[PDB]
């Protein structure tokens, strides 16, 4: 199953000149294009070797269209701005997302376009392509604006057409590192902790992609509740890595199982300490 | 590949 | 507007042994607004040439980013990742737990 997403943004400075833009391109984690307003010839860049094949009017369109973008954004803080009463003084974040997914197989499963304002979900087109939802009065004047020059209809024709076109194409360019399952490493560490009981912490390493499921069970059955489960995180070298901890009485450690499920793993693994 | 066009709020 | 503090994990890449080199990484995610500081510590004093990736978000919008830096653990040597962000009033300092 495979997404790609491009996201960006907008972040302003008063009294420091315009606004930052950076923006970004991902098929499922791994990123492939990205620019910032901040270099010194901004550009879009690549990011994956398979991007690489593409040409120059590739990277030339890809800058130019993204330009634009950021020019639009830049005036899109300040029209919220007026919308929210906020003065010149502080800065603020417009955040984009668009996107595709494929499920099995060939055409668009969900497409996606949201927008974010200093950190809240602020209009987003819903999963029918067709209308929008807005999650204030300000984002209702927006959701107007998009209806009256039929934007949904633009970005659906989009969502269906090039985003599954590319995101088929960067699959099979990209295939030997996209298409991959890399099964984790995993172990079960112990430590005592006071009061007569024991942390069973549950390692999973060098995995990938990153989507996986830990669980802690006692006597098979499945804990729930009590389970300290870290955000999955980057190595740093294409893979990742996540933990599961559970605290139990000494003397009881053997009877708690966890249970791995990846897609590289021929089978989900059980491991007890 | 980027969509083309980007909208105003 | 949302703020959002900083999650902080300081770990290795590959599993530590004294007297094998590795990398040191502090991943900071879950945050908003974007603006962050973040620095590798030795022993209570700043490494030089630590490198971060891009600055990305989430699925919440919240941001992330990771730190790195290569490096040699040793049995005496304690390292730690300190953290500052304008949802917190002091910098934070996280040591790195190498047997968590
Ligand atoms: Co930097």
């Amino acid at each position: 199953s495979h997404s790609m997403r491009y996201f960006s943004a907008a972040v302003s400075r008063p009294g420091r000149g315009e606004p930052r833009f950076i923006a970004m391109g991902y098929v499922d984690d791994t990123q492939f294009v990205r620019f910032d307003s901040d270099s010194a010839s901004p550009r879009m860049e690549p990011r994956a070797p398979w991007v690489e094949q593409e040409g120059p009017e590739y990277w030339e369109e890809e800058t130019r269209n993204t330009k634009a973008h950021a020019q639009t954004d830049r005036m899109n803080l300040q029209t919220l701005r007026g919308y929210y009463n906020q003065s010149e003084a502080s800065s603020h974040t417009l955040q984009w997302m668009i996107g595709c997914d494929l499920g099995s197989d060939g055409r668009l499963i969900r497409g996606y376009e949201r927008y974010a304002y200093d950190g809240k979900d602020y209009l987003a087109l819903n999963e029918d392509l067709r209308s929008w939802t807005a999650a204030d009065t300000a984002a209702q004047i927006s959701k107007r604006k998009c209806e009256a020059a039929n934007v949904a209809e633009q970005r659906r024709a989009y969502l269906e057409g090039t985003c599954v076109e590319w995101l088929h194409r960067y699959l099979e360019n990209g295939k030997e590192m996209l298409q991959r399952a890399d099964p984790p490493k995993t172990h079960v560490t112990h430590h005592p902790v006071f009061d007569y009981e024991a942390t069973l912490r549950c390692w999973a390493l060098g995995f990938y992609p990153a989507e996986i499921i830990l669980t802690w069970q006692r006597d098979g059955e499945d804990q729930t509740q009590d389970v300290e489960l870290v955000e999955t995180r980057p190595a740093g070298d294409g893979t990742f890595q996540k933990w599961a901890a559970v605290v139990v009485p000494s003397g009881e450690e053997q009877r708690y199982t966890c249970h791995v499920q990846h897609e590289g793993l021929p089978e989900p693994l059980m491991l007890r300490w | 590949k980027l969509p083309a066009q980007f909208y105003i709020l | 507007m949302i703020q959002r503090t900083p999650k902080i994990q300081v770990y290795s890449r590959h599993p530590a042994e004294n007297g094998k080199s590795n990398f040191l990484n502090c991943y900071v995610s879950g945050f908003h607004p974007s603006d962050i500081e973040v620095d590798l510590l030795k022993n209570g004093e700043r490494i030089e040439k630590v490198e971060h990736s891009d600055l990305s978000f989430s699925k919440d919008w919240s941001f992330y980013l990771l730190y790195y830096t290569e490096f040699t653990p040793t049995e005496k040597d304690e390292y730690a990742c300190r953290v500052n962000h304008v949802t917190l009033s002091q910098p934070k300092i996280v040591k790195w737990d190498r047997d968590m």
